[PDB]
């Protein structure tokens, strides 16, 4: 079977200022490639850590991680109105890659993309991610789907300088990926669409040299495969 | 003239031709199915290159004589003679030159590092330039296709002693100088063998090359650069048929030498260790 | 007689 | 942070070391330390040496076939393991005792000074073909339990690791490269001027190449065609200089420069593999076993030594070749560094499980 995390702090509010303390646990041994994901509801992933222990560029130094074997530990010391948002961990060693149901905390670059909408099942249709500000050929390209109620899934993956093309298992030649290095775009094709296939889909920028966690997303589109039109 | 004559000879000209064509059909067929089937070694670029020279050769030079030699004369037009004369000899000096570029290529590579089909090319480059005073060569026909053929008073005093260095004198002492230089075969001071295999494989080939070419060119120069040629009868009819000994075994003679396509040749009669590991510790 | 007078027949 | 091991065959000897990489620092190297778990109830030699190697791969086929290794020694270095000989003493680093405390006293320590001035770790494009250990050049630590040097290394007791050194790219920039030519024929007076620059010395592997070049063509006749090739110099040093080459990168431009015109265009060029695998045995980084690294990363060698090194030099150029309409070739060049940015991390590449 694929390696599964799981993340147990799903349910925490009312927590202003004081120590929060979030775990995910990793079916199999997966070492360090783990990084954790920020969601405001409504808005694009960002990026929080990487490697457990790597604090990323533009983030707080309150936040905090830790790895102990297979189980690892986020930190806040004072949580801040704006970190109420969704939390997602996630190793990155193993294509492919899965992100956990996100952690939501409640309280009481250009990255283009079009193409989405409503479809009929059994179909096909396109969807583009236009790139801007940064090199192709010096990143991987991905696309992740959100559905709603369910864990977040990493779905596809380019490779443009390894010129390599990477799938989910639910989804092995049953879409066709993409890029057009010159217009620095990545282009999407479903073919065969099902209810399964409804979801908003993300892109996001790898930054190739070596493989980390994932730095900048697209707002998405959304995707909803129905017999409805 | 002779009858019984012609019958024998026709007779080893047909056995030598389905002979080296068996034998060079065979070779690069395996070599054909191992090119598919895995690398086209550069290695066997040469071999497949001799296999498709050799083929070429029979075919295009047995047929013709036997043509003359059953027909007992000539029935065709007179540019026919260049096609036919050239279409011969090009096989001819096609091979030697050719061995030649595949000597040189095992040459330089003996220590070559890496290095990203030229000296094939300049083989069969270099032999269709040397292709040239055959034109000017031969003469008219005086009934038969250009009999009585000769390119000048020294056309069969010279030229032919030409003819006899371009095809020997280059090309064996050439290969010669080429395994002569593996005589520093001793590199990477002592060990902190390989010259056995090095020495039979140069040795078996420059001997089947050179007494292999031996008979035709004797009796061509023992006929030629002596007036009244000494001898007209039958010895000299059949062993002036001969030349082709090494089209079908100087393929098997490299061949031999590689251990692939001769382990391959050989099954076609009938055609402990660990993980590395992680872990933790404590800081301060 | 390939590039020599070869004996008529 | 975390420290990897790997265990011998005979479980005996088990080796622990923290970083795969060394950063070459060329001024000074990384100290490679590490440690030996000892298994002294099993161990009947008396004695483990454990070595590091530096060899280059002999190259692809010997004695008219391919296999084995007459990999040449680019240098060797022994060290007693267990053991510990009491005459060496030297200063173990913070790593070295974490281990030992984690340990105990079956682990011993060893460090390894690595000179400057050797060959950075290499790879050579292996053919699809090629079934054996990958040919480069790269470094490898083992150890083994044995009474001298001397004594055969039997595989049921030793234990191998291979290892790459890495150099990354001076922060601090060079002067903008700049390259001129002037061409003249034999039919004309005035010249024919070309000239080529490249925005900074280095670029980082998968980041654009930007020229600009600008042509002044006077002479009678037309420049027709353009060919543009990232190219690559690799000098090959097992017996002697041994200058190989293989361009990377190529494009054709159906431009023209007109008799009397001004040229001004930028051109851009980005190396990528994938045009580059049918290439075999075009230079690569450093690989762990046969993980598909990047391109290779250009060599940076101390000044002082006069490039003798007995090793792969690499160093990434670009030509800019004008075509005359119909000698008339032009060739002009412009030469830069290719390294990665400032590392942080180790490099963890990505695979299936």
């Amino acid at each position: 079977g694929d390696i599964q995390m799981t993340q147990s702090p799903s349910s925490l509010s009312a927590s202003v200022g004081d120590r929060v303390t979030i775990t995910c646990r990793a079916s199999q041994s997966v070492s360090s490639a783990v990084a954790w994901y920020q969601q405001k509801p409504g808005k694009a992933p960002k990026l929080l850590i990487y490697s457990a222990s790597s604090l990323y560029s533009g983030v707080p130094s309150r936040f905090s991680g830790s790895r102990s074997g297979t189980d690892f530990t986020l930190t806040i010391s004072s949580l801040q109105p704006e970190d109420f948002a969704t939390y997602y961990c996630q190793q990155y060693k193993y294509v492919p890659v899965t992100f956990g149901c996100g952690t939501k905390v409640e309280i009481k670059v250009q990255l283009v993309e079009s193409g989405g909408g409503l479809v009929q099942p059994g179909g096909s249709l396109r969807l583009s991610c236009a790139a801007s500000g940064f090199n192709v050929y010096s990143s991987s390209i991905h696309w992740v789907r959100q559905a709603p109620g369910k864990c977040l899934e990493w779905v596809a993956s380019i490779s443009s300088y390894y010129g390599y093309t990477y799938y989910a298992d639910s989804v092995k030649g049953r879409f066709t990926i993409s890029a057009d290095t010159s217009k620095n775009t990545a282009y999407l094709q479903m073919n065969s669409l099902r209810a399964e296939d409804t979801a908003v889909y993300y892109c996001a920028r790898s930054r190739q040299f070596w493989y980390s966690g994932l730095d900048y997303w697209g707002q998405g589109t959304l995707v909803t495969v129905s017999s409805a039109a | 003239r002779d009858p019984l004559l012609a019958r024998a000879e026709l007779a080893l000209l047909s056995i030598v031709f389905v002979a080296v064509a068996l034998s060079n059909g065979l070779v690069l067929a395996a070599l054909a199915r191992r090119g598919r089937r895995g690398h086209w070694a550069p290695i066997h670029v040469f071999i497949g290159h001799l296999c498709l020279a050799d083929l070429a050769v029979a075919l295009f030079q047995v047929l013709p004589q036997l043509a003359w030699k059953a027909t007992d004369r000539f029935r065709g037009p007179d540019a026919l003679c260049r096609a036919v004369k050239y279409l011969q000899m090009v096989g001819m000096y096609a091979s030697s030159y050719m061995i030649l570029a595949m000597t040189l290529d095992r040459h330089r590579a003996i220590c070559r590092p890496m290095l990203a089909n030229r000296p094939v090319l300049v083989a069969w480059a270099f032999s269709l330039l040397l292709s040239l005073p055959q034109l000017f060569i031969f003469a008219q026909r005086n009934v038969t296709d250009c009999w009585a053929c000769f390119a000048e008073p020294w056309g069969r005093r010279t030229y032919v002693t030409w003819i006899a260095l371009m095809v020997f004198v280059a090309p064996t002492l050439g290969i010669a100088a080429c395994q002569v230089l593996i005589f520093r075969e001793i590199h990477a001071s002592l060990v902190p063998a390989a010259v056995a295999k090095t020495v039979r494989m140069t040795l078996v080939i420059v001997v089947v090359y050179v007494l292999c070419w031996a008979p035709f060119f004797l009796v061509q120069l023992w006929a030629a650069w002596d007036p009244e040629a000494p001898l007209e009868g039958a010895p000299f009819v059949l062993l002036m048929l001969l030349a082709s000994l090494n089209s079908c075994t100087n393929p098997w003679i490299y061949a031999s030498f590689s251990s692939s396509v001769s382990s391959e040749l050989r099954s076609l009669l009938c055609c402990e260790s660990c993980t590395t590991a992680s872990s933790s510790l404590a800081k301060d | 007689c390939y590039f020599q007078n070869c004996p008529r027949g | 942070t975390r420290v990897f091991k790997k265990a011998s065959p005979n479980g005996k000897l088990t080796v622990y070391l923290g970083k795969r990489d060394f950063v070459d620092h060329i001024d000074l190297v990384d100290p490679v330390d590490g440690v030996v778990l000892v298994d002294p109830e099993y161990l009947k030699e008396r004695r483990v040496y454990v070595t590091l190697t530096c060899a280059f791969r002999y190259g692809r086929e010997d004695l008219d076939v391919l296999g084995l290794t007459f990999r040449k020694d680019l240098f060797v270095a022994n060290v007693q393991s267990f053991p510990p000989a009491p005459e060496d003493k030297k200063p173990l680093t913070r790593l070295q005792e974490r281990l030992i405390k984690k340990l105990g006293e079956h682990a011993y320590p060893f460090t390894f000074e690595i000179p400057p001035n050797l060959p950075c770790s290499v790879t050579l494009q292996p053919g699809p073909e090629d079934t054996g250990k990958a040919c480069g050049v790269d470094y490898e630590v083992k150890a083994f339990c044995a009474e001298n040097l001397e004594e055969k290394i039997h595989k049921r007791n030793s234990v191998r690791l291979v290892i790459r050194k890495v150099q990354y790219a001076p922060e601090r920039p060079g002067p903008q490269p700049t390259a001129e030519t002037t061409r003249q024929f034999l039919m004309s007076d005035k010249p024919l001027h070309l000239e080529a620059s490249l925005d900074k010395e280095i670029y980082y592997h998968g980041e654009p190449i930007s020229v600009n070049v600008h042509v002044t063509n006077n002479t009678n006749k037309t420049v027709k065609k353009i060919k543009i090739s990232v190219r690559q110099y690799a000098d090959i040093c097992l017996f002697n200089t041994a200058q190989y080459k293989c361009p990377v990168a190529m494009e054709e431009a159906d431009d023209t420069v007109a008799p009397s015109s001004t040229f001004c265009k930028v051109y851009t060029l980005t190396p990528f593999l994938a045009n580059n695998r049918e290439k075999r045995g075009l230079a690569l980084d450093g690989k762990l076993k046969h993980e598909d690294t990047n391109l290779a990363s250009s060599t940076l060698l101390r000044e002082g030594a006069n490039r003798e090194i007995l090793g792969i030099i690499v160093s990434y150029k670009v030509k800019v070749k004008l075509v005359v309409s119909r000698s008339s070739d032009v060739a002009v060049e412009l030469p830069f560094t290719l390294m990665h940015p400032k590392p942080k991390e180790e490099p963890p590449h990505r695979e299936v499980p």
